[PDB]
């Protein structure tokens, strides 16, 4: 079985978790003579991969206590309200045992919030489980825990005092916490003098720690894979390094949500842009203190519009690199959907992720599909193309300032956008991006160049001087053309 | 140059499971159900 | 009883697959020399046909091992209690029997995806499946093999870690592919020295493996109609080939031998879509690789589509056949939509060449006014926007574009990150004319006498495609003369 | 309670319903307190099954026999 | 309209009747143009889809008495895209119209939304605001 | 009453609507009165199920077809 | 026609299908003065929706099966 | 059965004023019942004869005895469309000054034909939505071969040439819905019932 | 006759109810000029008013004598 | 016929299929008669749920051990 020495990267959230079952069980005596009642319901919440089953297991392993499961799928029925007498039935056999936890993982899929279904037999279940945790007065006994991946699926009356408070997240063991997974899972391994666990968390964005043990496993594929069949394997650092290219990271459910591997000088030219990207989401992380002693809020939105293809996309995804927040992808009319309820909603639980995810980095291409400042074509239909556009210009102002909430701007139309989308305090700094000078366009070759090993003796000015009015990806164009002019003799 | 848009909602099912009449369960009881091999049942006489 | 030389084509995967589920099974002490546990699931996807169950037969019986088998669509139709008990059973009786494998097929019917049109059962089975196959790795010889069709339909929590983590892609065979297979379910068929293997195999060109069964057996009735062997052409001509209807149409075999000319677009079509598929060492440090986008425009009739499928033959790779007005436009939303899955359908198959015709609407999609649809020629430029230049490294896709307007060009579509490589397809002279025309009367046996340069000399603005109706109307009289042959 | 009513089997939600207003009656003075109501007694427009209707309209026939003080 | 179902006017059902029963209660309404835009218009809407908005919003005027405290009060950016039905005599006789501030308060506009701050007195705030003509609290 | 029919299930419900007409006829003259018919007779065709047309069909043949003067 | 937006190309190709099955069938087009007149003329938002209908039966005429005989 | 309720209900009303062998049924109770009575029946055109002569209009006698040598004499014997090879018609007109009387010519018709007559509305073409406008306008096309011998008439036909082109986003069936099957629905018939 | 589907034409049933067994009765429209939106405007030489609650209106309140006192 | 036996029950209509087969081999040549194919197998492109697939491949199954004579 498991133990508390199994699982790493999660320690500040280990011993918060901690508390919660052990001061119940352990010495209850701290609760006596100060009045209050010790809390049941622990919350746990993140993404799949990070162990939310591990941390169930293991802590109930090293406290003996009486441990039970209550799975998700499993006690759902149909025939008569079963699922109503097989919660209360697991109740009191957990209060029979002294002490005793349950656990009850993917709690969203038991009766989520009632935005969709609201008349099925799972607004009866919920309220079943409102008056057995409301119930148990049994002082000491019972400490429930729960895990979920949603927590704005289930249904808000769950976050209360009685039944579930004090939830907790499981984050991303980015803060060199993959070091401690790959020091439990390699541990057992056979190892040579070539690897290294800290040339490897480094270069592993995300990796909740279900790949991790994928990369391991896969790695010993590869050292199994020259034997053509007395035997000393062992690694090598090429085996993790095959692993990285040769297997996909979290990311089967969006294609790219990260990074696209920029940084600050891919970019050609706009050095006064550079200057003016230092006043976004850099600024005022490490220093929130003194917006509120000015009393003031900081800037909420820049905007951008342009020639197409001047670094609209480049410098879009170069703030998902210059600080690594929690960057999302979202796309114009990938965010309009085809049922016209939906209209509203879709744009609520990307701003909600928004929230959660602090600090964060969002954006917008070809907003003329969204803002549509006629409002509507011409209507008669079951939805109408308004409410995309006059939901969004309210819930972005019904946000905190002090949660690293923005936007930035990426069109090619100055005229479908309405005057209320530019309005300031929602998108303030009125920014027309410029077509490049002749001191600029020198730069725009040499984002290219820095990684191509070209001749020194080629000027770099000759190719750079042809442009008289040119954009700044007509010289990707010329190294295109060169990408496939510059072999012609190896086939 | 529009569009109808329209979902649905359904009720699965309840249940009882209520069966076996009484009058199936007084034919249930007066029958056999086979004895083995050599398991015989006997017959018995007597008051003359 | 089948055994490992019945099935070809994927024999790059065979080779990897009798390490995934012999290997394990066969030494499975190596696995605790190195330390970690040996894998529990591979799964296997294509299309229907290939042989996705006849490989699980053929593995089974070259190891000696235990074969468990439950059915995708058999035990799903239950009233929801006794598939748990089954799947209770099937672990419980191959633990029984070391060496064992486990066999499903159809997973996407036990496990679909999570949508709007929720109403299904959904549930109480693949939660089953969570909670029995993440235990029982205490070096039990034991392997799960899952089978589908569509592997994007199936629930992303099976392809996390440590249930189904292997997948192999066996999909259709190529030309070497299919002369394996034919040669394989020809071993009994007392044929006569006249059949052909490589031109057989090379004719289909798009012949799942399961069509070699039928389209033997077609032929080899039509044999036994006779007596009260080339009859395999026959065949071709009645029975219909498999993946009917779809996007994956290769009926038409004409190569870069029948389409003559146009050399300043022979040499620049094997410049972008050929060289990155083939040799990609020198693209990795040269820029970035691929070149997908390209523009053809001309006048009515000058060859646009003739190269379509020339070089989606050449490569043997997918041909994506949208035509213009596909874009069906029944609602609001769903004709941004219905172009993405497509896109995301040519980077799993890719590479894999994509057409489309007259789809640039944002000149026309001005900003401010009252003449506009209700959704669509508007906003799905502006999903175009943003799909066209999803690349990958991994795949290397390109498409091509054929139109017959280039005053009507967007300003945001000629762009490098949009299809930026246009090129003037322009009338056939006299030195393209005899190229093309000599290569489509190569099927008529005509006479040596009639030479096509009095053609060209008579045709001097004529285009390729009227031309095509002077060997037409060559060949349609050609009929009447043969017709007017076996009358007297 | 609410959510506890209604999940038995073969149709005896109603004679727990019917022992509840007769056992009440016997030592009076009583109080029966029903709580979570709404997880009884839905609208007609949205029910579920045939069970669902099976327990409203025994409640609502139980509610007019207190009329005797 | 989050769910296709019921829930449309069910989520203001539980507005209207129980701010008189939970007097007093404040009700705010804005966001004219995404509620009864095409639907109360010369065209309508043709099928029974959504057409479930613009009834509940009339019908509970003449129901909704002045016996207790209610209080509500319509807001927007377009005057004219909201339905003519919403200004029935009776319920909105009272027409309030809040202008543009001019020269005189707008230098107030400086002096109110600075609040907070450490502000120098030395300053002229009115030079800032005697370059805004067209320039609303927004600029 | 209306809602005691519907608080039993459509076995007993069947027979308890029989005996009262037979007990009436005998007493001639006799008055069966019977309440909330809408909680038995509702609209049908916008809810097509299989209890809509139970009970009513049952009273339909047994008040169209009693003849005894 | 296009009564709403795109409720031709549909209607097309719908009756392809059936044309190869039963064969032999023909297909009469009949009366082309509504759709094969706007190709550079008609520059309006009903020559804007006549420049998406003309070209489903432009690529269906030689991407339809010809050895089926229609 | 609405009779049935009409004797009924009108005998009542005899024995609520004579209490308040002395009973007498008049008249006056059945016009009791008249203006008390259920009309039922409503949505459904009238498949019954009619009995008016041609004397009740006045005037255009020209025209009724080129209608008499056309379709009252096939309807008896069609072999004077078979002798010489001819088809009977499928459609006429009327035009002039609008409301003068067709309607009562359009009764007049199914008298010398002894026939039936049924009598379809004039913008009923307009006013039925899409499906109406052609599933009902043939539901009653079948019901009248049933009912043969029948008349049937249509009033408002100047509609072919104001919705041939309905290309618009906003109507149904009323716009492009009707000139797509009058052109098969009048050659629809089939020579055998005489519709 | 501004509420949901199917409740739009029982609120006219009732004043023929009205006209039957709560008779007399005495029918108001007010404000025919808005009533015209609902009711749909003819145009040209061929047109009509395609309205839902035209229909159930228009047939009934001419079947009623003048007994019934509509 | 097709729907006939096929609205049996499950295993009702496995016995009737499992009898047929195994009474045609014992007086061979014989032939086996079916009709509506349709009702048995639909098209998968919008009819959900799943009580079609079982039956139709019980069908493919016994449609194989049967080469020899
Ligand atoms: N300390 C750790 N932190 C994160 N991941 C770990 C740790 N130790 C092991 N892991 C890996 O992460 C996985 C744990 O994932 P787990 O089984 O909890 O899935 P889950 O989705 O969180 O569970 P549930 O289905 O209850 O949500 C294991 O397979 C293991 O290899
Ligand atoms: N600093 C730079 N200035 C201009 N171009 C650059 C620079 N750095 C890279 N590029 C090239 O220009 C292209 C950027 O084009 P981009 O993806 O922004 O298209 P776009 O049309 O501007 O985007 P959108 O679709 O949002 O309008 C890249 O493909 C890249 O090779
Ligand atoms: N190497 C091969 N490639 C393709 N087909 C083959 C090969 N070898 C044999 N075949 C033929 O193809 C058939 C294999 O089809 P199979 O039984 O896999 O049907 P399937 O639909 O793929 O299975 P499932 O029902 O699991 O989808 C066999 O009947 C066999 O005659
Ligand atoms: N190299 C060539 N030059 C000219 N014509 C050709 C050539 N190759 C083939 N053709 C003929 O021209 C026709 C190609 O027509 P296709 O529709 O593909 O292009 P197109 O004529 O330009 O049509 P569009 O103007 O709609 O693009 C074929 O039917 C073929 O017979």
């Amino acid at each position: 079985e498991v133990g508390y020495d199994d699982i790493g990267g999660c320690r500040k959230q280990m011993a918060q978790i901690r508390e919660m079952v052990e001061l119940p069980l352990r010495h209850p005596q701290l609760f006596k003579a100060i009045g209050i009642k010790p809390p049941r319901g622990v919350l746990m919440y993140g993404p799949p991969g990070t162990g939310k089953t591990l941390m169930a297991r293991a802590v109930a392993n090293e406290t003996g206590a009486f441990f039970f499961l209550i799975n998700g799928p499993e006690v759902m029925s149909k025939m008569a309200g079963e699922s109503e007498s097989n919660l209360r039935k697991a109740f009191e056999e957990a209060e029979k045992n002294a002490p005793a936890i349950i656990f009850i993982d993917e709690i969203d899929s038991i009766a989520p919030k009632r935005d969709k279904t609201n008349g099925e037999v799972e607004r009866r279940v919920v309220s079943q489980l409102l008056t057995l945790m409301d119930g148990m007065k049994a002082r000491s006994n019972v400490v429930v825990i729960a895990a979920t991946n949603r927590p704005n699926s289930i249904d808000p009356a769950l976050r209360r005092f009685g039944r579930f408070d004090r939830e907790v997240d499981i984050g991303i063991p980015d803060a060199t916490g993959r070091l401690e997974v790959l020091r439990i899972h390699t541990k057992n391994m056979k190892l040579a003098d070539d690897v290294d666990l800290e040339a490897l968390a480094a270069e592993t964005h995300g990796y909740v720690g279900a790949d991790i043990a994928s990369l391991c496993s896969e790695a010993a594929m590869q050292q199994i894979r020259e034997k053509m069949d007395l035997d000393s394997l062992g690694v090598t650092m090429d085996n993790f390094r095959f692993a990285l290219g040769n297997s996909n990271p979290s990311a089967l459910r969006e294609t790219v949500v990260e990074s696209v591997n920029v940084t600050w000088d891919d970019v050609g030219g706009l050095d006064e842009i550079k200057e003016e990207l230092k006043e976004t989401v850099e600024y005022p992380v490490l220093h929130p203190d003194q917006y509120t002693k000015f009393g003031l809020s900081p800037s909420k939105g820049v905007l951008f519009y342009g020639p197409p293809g001047t670094g609209k996309t480049l410098l879009a995804k170069a703030v998902a690199t210059e600080v690594s927040a929690n960057f999302i992808s979202v796309k114009g009319p990938e965010l309009l959907s085809m049922w016209y309820g939906e209209s509203e909603s879709n744009i609520r639980d990307i701003f909600d992720k928004a929230r959660a995810a602090a600090p964060t980095v969002v954006f917008l291409d070809q907003l003329d599909s969204i803002a549509k400042a006629r409002g509507g074509s011409l209507g008669d239909a079951g939805g109408a193309s308004d409410r995309v556009v006059n939901q969004l210009l309210t819930e972005m102002d019904g946000m905190n300032a002090k949660k690293n909430v923005f936007v930035i701007g990426a069109t090619n139309r100055p005229d479908q956008i309405d005057p209320a989308i530019l309005r300031p305090g929602r998108l303030d700094q009125l920014i027309y991006v410029p077509l490049p000078d002749e001191n600029a366009r020198l730069s725009i070759l040499n984002a290219q160049l820095r990684k191509t090993p070209l001749e020194p003796g080629l000027e770099l000015t000759a190719i750079a001087k042809a442009t008289q009015g040119f954009s700044g990806a007509d010289l990707l164009y010329i190294v295109q053309r060169a990408a496939k002019y510059a072999i012609k003799d190896s086939i | 140059q529009i569009f109808v848009k329209t979902l649905t909602g359904k009720t699965i099912t309840l249940e009882v499971e209520s069966s076996d009449t009484i009058d199936n369960v007084k034919s249930k009881i007066q029958d056999k159900e086979g004895i083995p091999p050599d398991q015989q049942r006997l017959i018995f006489a007597g008051k003359q | 009883e089948v055994g490992y030389d019945d099935i070809g084509g994927c024999r790059k995967q065979m080779a990897q697959i009798r390490e995934m589920v012999e290997l394990p099974l066969r030494h499975p002490q190596l696995f605790k020399a190195i330390g970690i546990k040996p894998p529990r699931g591979v799964l296997m996807y294509g299309p229907p046909g290939t042989g996705k169950t006849l490989m699980a037969r053929a593995v089974a019986n070259e190891t000696g091992a235990f074969f468990f088998l439950i059915n995708g669509p058999e035990v799903m139709s239950k009233m929801a209690g006794e598939s748990e008990s089954n799947l209770r059973k099937a672990f419980e009786e191959a633990e029984k029997n070391a060496p064992a494998i486990i066999f499903i097929d159809e997973i996407d019917s036990i496990a679909p995806k999570r949508d709007k049109t929720n109403g299904e059962v959904e549930r109480r089975v693949v939660s089953q499946l969570l909670t029995l196959m993440d235990g029982m790795k205490a070096r039990s010889n034991v392997v799960v093999i899952a089978a589908t069709n569509r592997p994007n339909s199936i629930d992303p929590a099976l392809r996390r870690f440590g249930r189904f983590d292997r997948e192999v892609d066996i999909g259709i065979p190529d030309a070497t592919g299919r002369l394996e297979v034919l040669r394989i379910h020809t071993k009994n068929m007392k044929l006569a020295d006249d059949v052909d293997l490589e031109a057989l195999a090379a004719e289909t060109h798009g012949y799942v493996g399961a069509d070699i069964a039928s389209l033997c057996s077609e032929a080899a009735m039509q044999q036994i109609r006779e007596k009260m062997m080339d009859n395999f052409r026959f065949a071709l001509g009645n029975s219909n080939p498999s993946a009917l209807r779809e996007t994956v149409v290769e009926s038409v075999n004409v190569t870069w031998d029948d389409v003559g000319g146009l050399d300043e677009i022979k040499e620049e079509l094997k410049e972008t879509v050929e060289y990155p598929v083939l040799h990609p060492d020198q693209y990795t440090k040269f820029g970035l690789s691929p070149s997908k986008g390209v523009l053809f425009y001309g006048p009515p009739g000058t060859g646009k589509t003739l190269l379509a499928k020339a070089v989606a033959t050449e490569v043997s790779a997918n041909f994506i056949s949208v035509k213009g007005p596909e874009l069906l436009s029944m609602w609001y939303g769903e004709s941004e939509s219905n172009i993405r899955d497509i896109f995301d359908k040519a980077r799993a198959a890719a590479p894999t060449v994509v057409f489309l015709d007259q789809l640039d609407s944002i000149a026309k999609a001005r900003g401010g006014s009252l003449g506009d649809a209700g959704g669509a020629s508007d906003r799905v430029v502006n999903q175009l926007l943003t799909e066209m230049d999803g690349m990958n490294a991994k795949k290397n896709v390109f498409v091509i574009g054929a139109t017959n307007r280039p005053d009507q060009i967007d300003p945001a579509i000629l762009r490098p990150g949009r299809l930026d490589q246009l090129i003037y397809v322009p009338l056939p002279d006299e030195n393209a004319r005899l190229s093309i025309l000599n290569a489509q009367l190569r099927k008529t046996p005509l006479e040596p006498g009639l030479e096509l340069t009095a053609i060209a000399k008579a045709t001097q603005g004529f285009s390729g495609a009227d031309l095509l109706y002077i060997v037409q109307r060559a060949a349609k009289y050609a009929i009447k003369d043969s017709i007017e042959a076996h009358r007297q």
